[PDB]
Formats: structure tokens, C-alpha cells, sequence
């Protein structure tokens, strides 16, 4: 059995303005075997009713998955997107930075 | 539109 | 422009969870227009994009029913397959297939493809020529010697030549207003000090479908592959794409770096500076 670790995004949909209704992207790429779990956080915390697209792969087999959710960005709260998978000994959280 | 596959 | 029809398909099984998990996903390009998941409880309700609709429900009918044979075609597959290696029963394994086929902007065949990996290597796949399998292991030469016995090729030919061709062709005329528009990439660059000594350039493409892009930079006019961190691209959720390339420069020699950008929705190539 040959394992591969995801690729993890954090991003907006649309450029990020305060005060503004958008949508917040994880994007997980790259991963194999297929089975993998995602959560958008907002302050640490799980964000509900999050959707997903349907499970697709690229050309070189590897799985990829886009993870979003409505939000509004402010100066104050933080939003991150955590994931585990069978190549994670602990899950990983990558953090949204408006600038990548 | 869809291929009917065949088994391996 | 040319344009790809394909179905990517994964089977999954899970021993003690009910039978392996068949998922088949369409699309024209980088457009999803139709799934079947197996695991779906309302298998009407499952997505078709909305130049389908039109196509009616007999055509929906016919779909359905071979997706519906296709999980069971699947399974009968990873039965096969966990035998031909020797495997227990106890773990999950994983069969993925790609097949459809390539057509150039007057809508001729280029090529087509139909190919399967188990667990993440590659196994067998139909080559260019329509007619010959490669097979990657005396596992997958089993599937090879039955496929021939049984002329499976001429059938998997006559649906990438015929079927896949002919009904590509009608989707990119039913949906010539969005499958048939590329549009172009909104660029910038933004700068992000490191230290007094070095700062990041990084080179921004959005909003752009198809996915296809380049993204360079330069120094001097000369590429900087190996310095150039360049992420995956990744879909924004209204159809277009991102993807971003980043180098890090000396502080103030940031005029002798460009970034160069080719999409087909761009009448001509971009060259873009800081500022």
C-alpha cells in the first residue's frame, strides 16, 4: 500500500474585505489513500454545515477535495481548516492568511 | 455520456 | 479551443461497511456536469449540470441504468483484483478508472483514453492506438488475456471514436456559452518583507477557467524554476480557478524580476512587475 499526504489551501473565494459576506475555502489535493476528514474552524471552533464537492482525482490518481462554507472575514476572528489522514499522526491545521 | 464498463 | 470529455471513477472498498463504494464523476474540461455515488439515498436528485437538463429524462434513463450496472462492474473488479494479489479480506483497497476522450476546436478525435490504477499504481490502460492493453504486472495481464478473449477493446473503440465524440460535441453546443468562453486571469503582485535583507514577490492569477495556466518568474529575463514556489491550482467555487507563484528577492532589485502569464482567455501573453 502506497500512502500520500495532502496538500492543504486556506483561501477566499472572492479578495477578502472586512465587513463583506464571501465564501472560505479549504482545498486538500495530492492524498491517497482516499478516506480523509475536514473542518473549517472559526476561533478554534467547528463550523457547521459545511459542504464539499464529490471526490474526483488527478491525473496522476492522486484525490482531491474543496471544502467551503459562507463567512464574512473581520479584524478579529480567526479561521483555520484542520485535516487528518491515515499519513497524519496528529491533525493538521493551516491557518487563513489573507495574503496567500 | 456514460461507458458500460467491464469487469477486471 | 479543444476541449476533453472524462469520467473519473472510484471504487472503494470497506470491509464491515457495507459493499465498495462506486463514485463516477463527469466532466466536459474543468466542468462537472454529472456524479452517481452510489451512496446517495436520492439518486434523482443527484447533480446534472443544466445543459443536461435539456437533453430530457429518456437520456437521463439510459444514464442511470448503466452507472447502475457500472458499481456492480466495479465490485465484481475488486473481487477480482484482491484475489490476483494474494490479499485478505480484512483490508480496504481502491480501484480508480479514467476514461473519454480528446477533440481538437473543429471537433475531431485527437485521442481517447480508458486506463485503471489499484491503489494508487497504475494497472492497465487502453493505448492511443484503441486496439492494445498495457498491462503493469502479471495481476493486470490476467485482465489483459480475458479483455482480449472477450474483444473488449473493439467495444471500449467504438464508445471513444462514436458515443464519447458525438455527445461531447453536443454538449459544447448546448452549453457553448460557458464551455465554450475562457476567461482570462485577474494578475497582480503584492510584496511581503521578510527581513531588511529579502522580501517575497509573489505573482497572483484569478478568476480564470479553464484551469490550464502558466506562471513564471523571471530574473534578468531568465526563469527561476528552482527558486519559485508555485501552489496547486485550486478552484474558487463559482467555476474559475487560483494559483499563485512566489520568489524571494534581495531588497531593492525588485524591478529586475517579471511575472509571465499565459491563459487562453488572453489575447496576448502578460508580463507583470511590483508595482
Amino acid at each position: 500500500m502506497i500512502q500520500r499526504t495532502p496538500k492543504i489551501q486556506v483561501y477566499s473565494r472572492h479578495p477578502a474585505e472586512n465587513g463583506k459576506s464571501n465564501f472560505l475555502n479549504c482545498y486538500v489535493s495530492g492524498f491517497h489513500p482516499s478516506d480523509i476528514e475536514v473542518d473549517l474552524l472559526k476561533n478554534g471552533e467547528r463550523i457547521e454545515k459545511v459542504e464539499h464537492s464529490d471526490l474526483s482525482f488527478s491525473k496522476d490518481w492522486s484525490f482531491y477535495l474543496l471544502y467551503y462554507t459562507e463567512f464574512t472575514p473581520t479584524e478579529k476572528d480567526e479561521y483555520a481548516c484542520r485535516v487528518n489522514h491515515v499519513t497524519l499522526s496528529q491533525p493538521k491545521i493551516v491557518k487563513w492568511d489573507r495574503d496567500m | 455520456f456514460v461507458k458500460k464498463k467491464y469487469c477486471l | 479551443g479543444s476541449h476533453s470529455m472524462r469520467y473519473f471513477d472510484t471504487a472503494m472498498s470497506r470491509p464491515g461497511r457495507g459493499e465498495p463504494r462506486f463514485i463516477s464523476v463527469g466532466y466536459v474540461d474543468d466542468t462537472q456536469f454529472v456524479r452517481f455515488d452510489s451512496d446517495a439515498a436520492s439518486p434523482r436528485e443527484e447533480p446534472r449540470a443544466p445543459w443536461i437538463e435539456q437533453e430530457g429524462p429518456e437520456y437521463w434513463d439510459r444514464n442511470t441504468q448503466i452507472f447502475k450496472t457500472n458499481t456492480q462492474t466495479d465490485r465484481c473488479s475488486l473481487r477480482n483484483l484482491r484475489g490476483y494479489y494474494n490479499q485478505s479480506e480484512a483490508g480496504s483497497h481502491t480501484l480508480q478508472s479514467m476514461y473519454g476522450c480528446d477533440v481538437g476546436p473543429d471537433g475531431r478525435l485527437l485521442r481517447g483514453h480508458n486506463q485503471y490504477a489499484y491503489d494508487g499504481k497504475d494497472y492497465i490502460a487502453l493505448n492511443e492506438d484503441l486496439r492494445s492493453w498495457t498491462a503493469a504486472d502479471t495481476a493486470a495481464q490476467i485482465t489483459q488475456r480475458k479483455w482480449e478473449a472477450a474483444r473488449v477493446a473493439e467495444q471500449d473503440r467504438a464508445y471513444l471514436e462514436g458515443t464519447c465524440v458525438e455527445w461531447l460535441r453536443r454538449y459544447l453546443e448546448n452549453g457553448k456559452d460557458t464551455l465554450e468562453r475562457a476567461d482570462p486571469p485577474k494578475t497582480h503582485v503584492t510584496h511581503h518583507p521578510i527581513s531588511d535583507h529579502e522580501a517575497t514577490l509573489r505573482c497572483w492569477a484569478l478568476g480564470f477557467y479553464p484551469a490550464e495556466i502558466t506562471l513564471t518568474w523571471q530574473r534578468d529575463g531568465e526563469d527561476q524554476t528552482q527558486d519559485t514556489e508555485l501552489v496547486e491550482t485550486r478552484p474558487a467555487g463559482d467555476r474559475t480557478f487560483q494559483k499563485w507563484a512566489a520568489v524571494v528577492v534581495p531588497s531593492g532589485e525588485e524591478q529586475r524580476y517579471t511575472c509571465h502569464v499565459q491563459h487562453e482567455g488572453l489575447p496576448k501573453p502578460l508580463t507583470l512587475r511590483w508595482e
